[PDB]
This record gives structure tokens, C-alpha cells and sequence, in this order.
């Protein structure tokens, strides 16, 4: 195949100089779990027991014995193809554009295909992070002009069932109602025997930059992390900051059991088979992506939304 | 079936896609090794 | 120019991968089919991301900027070198970013091509529809997004 | 050559005495790449990809699909040659001069070579230090009668399009003031998407005095770090002091994305070829270094200047 | 790649049928250097020495010596890419074509690849042989409707900074006014220091049906040929002279040497027509074919070429 | 590499190209052998 | 080539020169690697 797909051998090359997606730092290893699926819905079974009545001591002769029953539940969830198109030049024609010490028409802004897939690849990697962390699927500052997406795929901000919380607009900059609200969703957190493990709080840069004011020699930062730790059993609470949010604050553990993410293993950006050729030296190529995968449990997401009007 | 092993040679692009898939499944896995909070 | 030549000192700032795209230099179009019709023809002027008419004058007909009607397509894309315009003919879809005459263009406003190929809010030959609001790129350049979908009867 | 050329063969021995510059202190190990020239100019080419609109479903038939284009900017950097004389005595005539202890005139001021070209070299590294923090080049502490320069020829200090606050003469001595100036300066700093990197802070010696003075149990020192670690993701911030500065903050990130260094490969000092040589015991010799190859992206340096009157 | 693209070797089969371009016979063997360029320009730099004063005698001792300087030039040629299309008969369906007496579609005129790409190379060829002797590309007999091209794309006919001879309508039937225009022009020439060159004369066939006249009284054993060669040699040195006959041409009388120092063709190497890999297919029997040729790579220098137009107006 | 040489086989298109303009620059350069003005 | 690799015998002023060179970036290289923030 290398010896006759030029595009493929070079995608083969430069594969590994795209760099790893950010969103892995939002998911503890064993939340992670590839699917096989490129569109469509995909169902899951979660199988549970329960105890009946007391336990049967046994003593002589017996034959009444408590029971264990048991109980399923199934969640589906919607994957999405996406796809993107990219021109760059054909492999023939780079002997003509190899100027010195770089490759490609500055004038045309026209570019090798290995280069070409790699920004593009980064460019995919970027938007399907963005996806991710906030369920919807824009390319402007102001998060509108949105994609219209299927039900049943959510981000962590939009998942439905979770805790939300709302600061009013006259509140917008006193963090002591901002830590009443939030200590009032941590309070609402439903967590049950799966308590003790790590939690993951997202921030925006105004929050940091507000979390990092002294508490009114403490921080607030301190005291939200003291606050988490009290609830889950004195382990790790880790905070990171997004510019991807706006005045918007994350909170959620890192346990498998709680939340999980079922990305289609053909999520990350793959070339297409077909390209495009002419009598030109231009050529296109095609990139594939999927979205969709994040499942959850009822009340164990904390949404703050700080309002500004 | 991995891009990362240098004796691999893909036969056709199925094969392809599938070694792409199986190189960034190995890329997470070692990102997770090597972080540190 | 489309891409003007000018070394700088520093490197531009375009780290953000939102609101990347409304820029003079982004040429063909958002929204592109493979089965798009494209002719080269010789230009004079700057017809850049404007709507062209064909002159003839001893040599061949050239493409100069222009409208109404005289509209025969929209250019966009130009090789300086070879001094050649990409255009699509009037009789293809299009979906892109095309010069504004000014900052007065609203989202689902209805558009006109004038005399110097820029577009206008509305009389109207073709079938010119706005998506978005008109944005400044440059000095007085005004750049808008617009679908146009052939002609309009009467 | 080693035969015939003994200054080479005492270079090559003596080389390893000079102390490493103080500059490589203030970079990251991936932030400087070496450039093949002496004198001229050099174009460094950047090309960057962006989505045109949001990504097309494949679903049933579809021909138009949407596309992702590509961009380049071209920097241009320039490069300086200079070049210092020295004298020292003649290897024929060093065994005159061989007294215990010591070789050379202390009368009139005379060493070998070997001495006179490991002195000189660490004077030259110093000036190229100062540069390279500074933007300018001079000999005297008042910093006048500072040598013409190339433009594109720029420093830490006084790289243009940068964010540049200023410190009146009247609350020249209050930190409150000055910390209010560094907080917007920090506001305005652009770091866009690559804001999770570490930072370096670069202060004279005046404002180290005045930073670990008591806030107003904690220092202005602490309240800095956690000031630009709210922007920095909570990454390291590095503190340096440097005599080389006067009334002034530097602040940036160490990102090889963001702040590039490409110097010659020759900028470190070099023997020249050419000795004068003379019938007298007196030899002169020449050190060739370039200057030039700083490299930045527009908003992202804070440079606070505090007024002295 | 022959075991897999028929076209390919169709082309490779057929090439040596195509014949030699007529323009090599305006050049000398070493006058004509291919370079590696498609489309774009490439600059050429010339170096010249001269002297500041008189030589310094070198007696007893001195320190103070005359100085030679330098100087230099620099010249920019421009190349242009340009493609033509032809419909053709596809491999697979020949067979439902093949005749007797030959194979194609006559009523449809559709021919087979090999004999469609042969004639399409023969025009463009001639196209290119025009446009190396003119410095223009039409194809209208009127020359109107030419296609715009780069600057510094010239022919041996537009190359400017020549000397130009207008010969009037009125002595458009006059064989000495042709010739004392040409020695008018020959006597503006400036050869410089390389003035021992064979020299070339392109001429029109009205013109050298001309030449052939007896001098004029009419003489006898004499030629206004003969009259026009002993001329060029008046200053070519007693050099070798050539005359050759181009249809191309209309009452125009081309003269300039043949020195590679003077005047240089460095066309591309992808100048002559060459196959495009692209090929339009469909679910019928007609297929689509591109031939790609390359224009441009003249230089020479200044006030060094003449050129006579004989006006009918 | 020239179509002149049977020898040559050629592997792709970017080989048949160049064979092509070796066999121009050959039949000028025997071409200009063979001239006789 | 080194000036810190004691095996190399330059054979002139430019093989000296890029010696010199090589030798300050392998300095650089072992100063950052020898450095601790």
C-alpha cells in the first residue's frame, strides 16, 4: 500500500508529530474506553443487585433462604461523522515549489500534504476538545452560530440531571456568594459509596483570577479545596483553568463508575480514502472525525454559571 | 498493527485505519504513563 | 493585495483557533464542491473577492471588477504572478466571504453588486443572500459572508 | 594545523575555561536553535491552519464539504558581525617573560595568550549577555553612547508591540502602585491558547529589596507568584535578579511557541585567523561575535518601567 | 508503470514519430541550455572587470598600486505553464471501432489516443516555433485576439533595444532601398569586442524570391544575395554567413549572430509538449487527455539584432 | 533514463516525464550532430 | 567534531571554527541538562 499511496505513507510519517490532545487531563485513565462505531446509537446495559431481607442464619434443617435480587438499566448514546476538506499540493509538483529550506507558495499559501495534515489535524484535535469540554460545536469567540447536534450527546457543561447552580448578576464579583453557591451544589452532590476518589474542578480565567484573591492569610482557592476534601475523603482535588469556558465552574470526580467516556475509536482525526486530482497541481483531501460518548450518573456533576446581565 | 513499530506494513487502508486507530490508543496510554499531577 | 509581502519583526498572534477565518488572504470559499466550475482568465485591477465583467477591447477579453448588469462572475482567487483571476460563473453556487461596500450589511439583508463589485444592500439581477454581519479587516474594508444562487427573474 | 598553529592549539586548550554564559538562564532548553550565518538577514517563514466553518455531516449524498484553510507570515531577522583586538606576547618571546608564580609584565601590562584570549572572551561574553536581556549595546553603567544597530535587531527590553506599563515618579516607592500596574499588565498579556506554560520574572536588585518587604505573614514576593500563576495554569514561576536592569520588571513565558531565540552559531567569541606580528615581542589578535536572532509573538512580554523623576 | 498505464505507453511508443522543432535551425548548438523550471522566474548575473588608471611601474620600492574595479548586471526571465485538452477514443472500446482500412469514429470524429496525442503535439509545436520566432501566441491569420503574457517573455521579432529598419510602401518594389536600409541597420549594429561571429539572416519566401534577382544595370555572375552576404561579411569579420527562409515571417528581414555571448536560449526542459497523468474517464467511450507545454527563456543583448520591415500600406 | 534505451523501464510518472525530456534533449543534440548548413 | 572529543585533529582554521561551534552547543546542551530550577 506505501508503495502506491504517497498520502498514506505520509500520513504514516508524520502521525506522530500531532500533539496529544488536552482533553485527556479531564479523565483519569480508566474512565477512557474505545467503541467501535462511526454513526449511529449504541445501547448499555448496567447490571445491579440488592439485598431482599435479612440474612438465613443456618441452624438444623432449612429450607426458606433470603433472596438477592437483581435490576438493569440502559442508556443510549449517539455517535456523529464528521468530515472537513483541505487543498494542497500534488505530490509530483513539489520539486517546483521546494524553495530554500521550505516547501510550498508563500504567495498562494498552498503546502505540502504532510504539513498540510498535520495543521488540519491539529486544528480537528482542537474543536473536538472544545466539543468535549462544553457539548457544543462552534468556531466563534462568542459560542453561537452552533452546529445542531443529535440528542443523547452531551458535554460535561450540558449534561442533563446534574447539579446547577446560578450566581445572579449583582453577584458577579463577590466570591463569598460564589462559594455559597457553590458549597450549596457540593451540598446537592449525590456521590453514594463511591465517594472516596479523586475530583476535577474546571475553571475560567476570571474565576482563577478571582479564586486567587485572599479569603475574606488563606486563600479561596485553599478554602474551595479544604471544602471538596470534605467530601471526598481527604484525596487529591485538582484544578485546572480553560479558556474555553466564561464564567462557568466545573466540578466532578474522576471515577470510572460515576462517569465514563466511550469515544468511537475513530474519533480522532483519520485521512479519507479519496482525493481529489486535476490537470492542475492542486490537489484535496478529505479528514474524518467522531463525536459523541460521554455518559454519566444522575447528580454528580456540579455546573456553576456566573451571570453577567 | 501499529504505526509506532517500524516492521509494520499495512496492506490496504482498512488496515491502514485500523493501525491509526491502534497508534493513538497506545499514544493515550502513554501520555497516562507519563503524567504527573 | 491577497497576500501582502511585507516582512515583519514579530509573529502575528493567532494562537486562538476561534474567529481565525475572516481574513483577506482566505481565498475560495467556505463551502466548496468538487464539481465547481472554475475559469482563469486575465484581469486588470484588483478584482479581488468581487464580482467581474468581461471587457473586450489587440488582445484577448479580460476580467475587470464590476456589476449589475454586466455581472458575468465572482473572482476568487488571483495569481499576481501570471496576473490571472480564478472566477465562478454566475451560473454556479457559491458560499464565502466577498467585499463589502460598507459597515451597513445585516445578517439575511438581500445584496446587489454595484460598479465597483462590492455588495450592497438592496432592482436586484441575481440572488444574493447575507449570512453574517459585515466585518472590518482593514483600513475600509468590510468583508461579508454571502451565499449567491443565480439569477432572479425580473 | 595544530603543528604549525600554536594560537589554534592554545584556543583549543584553553577554551574550556570560560564559564558558561548567564543569559541561558533566562530560556527554556527548547527555546534556542542555532542558524547557519554570520551577517545579513534571515527569513523565518510560519504557517498556521483555521477552520472556515463548522464541520459537514456525511450523511446519505453530499458533494460540498467544508473546507480548512492555511496561512503564512514571514519574520525577518537580522544579524550582526562584530569584532575586538587584543594584545599579548609572542610565544617565542613568552620564555622571557616566564617568572615564578606567574607570566608576563606587570609593568607594562603584558600576559600570553592563552590569558589574554580567556579574559578577553569573558568580557565579550558579558557584552553579548547585556545585549541579549537588554536590546542594546554599551560599555558605560549610565547606558549612553550606545552603538547603532540594525532594526530587526531587538531584546527581552525592548521588543516592540509588547505590553509596556509605567510606574509614575511620585509612587516610585509604592508597591501597592506598582503591583496594580503589573496586574494589569499581566490582564493584558495575550498568551491565547499555549497560556499553560511556565514564567520568568526578571527584577533589578531595587525591586528585589522592595519584594520581600511584608504585604500590605506574606510577601510581595508570594503574592506575584500567585498572581502569574493564575494565569499560567498554576505552572512554575521563576524569580531572577539581574544588575543588568534598573527600576525595571520583565515579565514572559518560557514557550518555545510563544519566544524563540535563533542565534548564529558564531555569536559566542571566535579567533580570528589574522595575527600581526611585528619584530618586537608585542602580537595583536582579533574575536569575532554576532549579535541578533530574537524572535516574539505580539502581546506577550510585560515591561514595567518605573519612573525616577 | 507500462504494465499498468496505457496511455503512458502509447505516448512512449509514439513519441519518436513527432518531428524535430524548425526553431534549432536558428541557433547555434551551443547557444540553446535547458534549464529545470516550470513556471517562475530566474535571474542571471554577469560580471565585468575594468581598469582605474594606468599601470604603477615596479621599481626600487613602492607601496602605492593602481586598482582594477568590478562591476555587474543582473537579468530576470519569466516562464509561463499553459495546457491544452483533446477528446479521444478509450483503450477498452477500440475494438467496437476498429475497421478495415483504419480505426476511429469518422462520423464523429474520434481517433484513437496514439494518432489524437500525435496531431495535438504537431500544433503545438508549431504553436511554439511561432511564438520563438515572434514573441506572440494567436491563432488567427490576422494576429488579433493575442494572449496576454508575463514581461520579460520576448522573441527574436519584439526583442527591444534592437535596431529596427522601416523600408516605405512606396519602395516596397525596390531592391536597393531593401538594401540600403540593411546597411543602414548593419552599420548601427554593435557587435563590441566579439564582433568575429557567423552571422544569421532569417528572411520571408517574397523576399528571398528577391534575392535572387540579378544585381542591378542588370549585371551578370552577381546576386543581390552575393551583394548581401559580401556586406554582412564587411562586418563580421570575414565570418560565415547563413540565410534561411521562414513562412512565419511577413516582408520581414531578421539579422543577428550567432555567439552564445551575445544571444542565449535557455528554454525550460518541459518546454516541448509532454503528457498530464490526468485522465477524464466516464461510463461511455470518449475520454479527455492534457498536453502541457512550457514558453519563454530568450535573452540576448542589447542593439544587437536587426530587424527590417518592408511597410505595404 | 531515456525512451531511446530500451533498457529503461520506467516506474512512474514522474520517471516516464523525465525520460521524455532526456529524449528531446537527445534527438536536438543529434540533430545538431547531423546538421550541414 | 569536537574540541571536547580529545581525538580530533583539525585540519584547518574552518574545521577549528566549526569545532569551536559544536563545542559551545554541547556546552549549552549539558548546561540545561545539569540544571535545576
Amino acid at each position: 500500500l506505501f508503495d502506491e499511496n504517497y498520502y498514506a505513507k505520509a500520513v504514516a510519517n508524520i502521525i506522530g508529530e500531532v500533539k496529544d490532545p488536552i482533553m485527556y487531563k479531564w479523565f483519569s485513565p480508566d474512565q477512557i474506553e474505545d467503541v467501535d462505531l462511526q454513526m449511529g446509537y449504541q445501547k448499555t446495559v448496567k447490571w445491579d443487585a440488592f439485598l431482599n431481607a435479612n440474612p438465613t442464619t443456618i441452624a438444623n434443617e432449612v429450607n426458606t433462604i433470603s433472596t438477592i435480587g437483581f435490576s438493569s438499566e440502559v442508556v443510549r448514546l449517539n455517535y456523529l461523522k464528521l468530515q472537513y476538506k483541505f487543498r494542497h499540493l500534488k505530490q509530483t509538483s513539489e520539486k517546483f515549489y521546494t524553495s530554500d529550506s521550505y516547501i510550498g507558495d508563500i504567495n498562494n499559501n498552498l503546502l505540502p500534504f504532510a504539513q498540510a495534515y498535520k495543521l488540519a489535524s491539529s486544528e480537528i484535535i482542537k474543536l473536538i476538545n472544545h466539543f468535549v469540554l462544553t457539548g457544543t460545536v462552534s468556531i466563534q469567540k462568542d459560542g453561537k452560530n452552533q452546529k445542531r447536534l443529535l440528542p443523547n450527546m452531551y458535554g460535561l457543561l450540558n449534561m442533563p440531571e446534574q447539579i446547577k447552580e446560578e450566581v445572579a448578576s449583582g453577584d458577579k464579583d463577590k466570591m463569598d456568594k460564589i462559594f455559597e453557591k457553590i458549597e450549596a451544589g457540593l451540598s446537592k452532590l449525590e456521590l453514594g459509596d463511591e465517594f472516596s476518589t479523586p475530583m476535577m474542578v474546571i475553571v475560567d480565567p476570571a474565576t482563577s483570577l478571582k479564586l486567587v484573591k485572599p479569603y475574606a492569610c488563606e486563600k479561596w482557592e485553599d478554602v474551595l479545596i479544604q471544602t471538596i476534601k470534605a467530601i471526598n475523603n481527604r484525596e487529591d482535588v485538582y484544578i485546572e483553568t480553560s479558556n474555553l469556558l466564561k464564567h462557568k465552574i466545573l466540578i466532578y470526580p474522576l471515577n470510572s463508575e460515576l462517569i465514563k467516556f466511550k469515544p468511537s475509536k475513530y474519533m480522532l482525526p483519520t485521512p479519507n480514502e479519496q482525493v481529489d486530482k486535476d490537470s492542475t497541481d492542486v490537489a484535496h483531501s478529505y479528514i474524518d472525525f467522531v463525536l459523541g460518548g460521554l455518559l454519566a450518573t444522575r447528580k454528580t456533576i456540579l455546573q456553576v454559571n456566573i451571570k453577567q446581565s | 498493527a501499529s504505526l509506532l513499530d517500524s516492521n509494520f506494513v499495512p496492506i490496504n487502508f482498512t488496515e491502514f485505519v485500523q493501525a491509526i486507530s491502534n497508534t493513538y490508543k497506545q499514544r493515550r496510554i502513554q501520555f497516562y504513563e507519563n503524567l504527573k499531577r | 493585495m491577497k497576500n501582502p509581502q511585507h516582512d515583519a519583526s514579530l509573529l502575528s498572534n493567532s494562537n486562538e483557533f476561534r474567529d481565525k477565518n475572516v481574513e483577506f488572504f482566505a481565498s475560495g470559499g467556505t463551502r466548496t464542491s468538487k464539481f465547481d466550475k472554475l475559469e482563469n482568465h486575465p484581469f486588470l485591477g484588483y478584482p479581488y473577492k468581487r464580482g467581474v465583467k468581461r471587457v473586450i477591447q489587440h488582445y484577448e477579453p479580460h476580467v475587470e471588477a464590476g456589476g449589475g448588469e454586466d455581472l458575468y462572475g465572482i473572482c476568487i482567487d488571483i495569481d499576481e504572478f501570471s496576473k490571472t483571476a480564478t472566477i465562478v460563473p454566475i451560473t454556479n453556487n457559491f458560499e464565502g466571504y466577498l467585499v463589502a461596500k460598507d459597515s451597513t450589511v445585516k445578517v439575511k439583508d438581500k445584496l446587489i453588486f454595484n460598479k465597483d463589485g462590492a455588495l450592497e444592500k438592496v432592482k436586484a439581477t441575481i440572488n444574493a443572500t447575507a449570512l453574517t454581519d459585515a466585518k472590518q479587516i482593514s483600513n475600509e474594508v468590510y468583508l461579508v459572508k454571502v451565499a449567491v444562487f443565480g439569477n432572479k427573474a425580473m
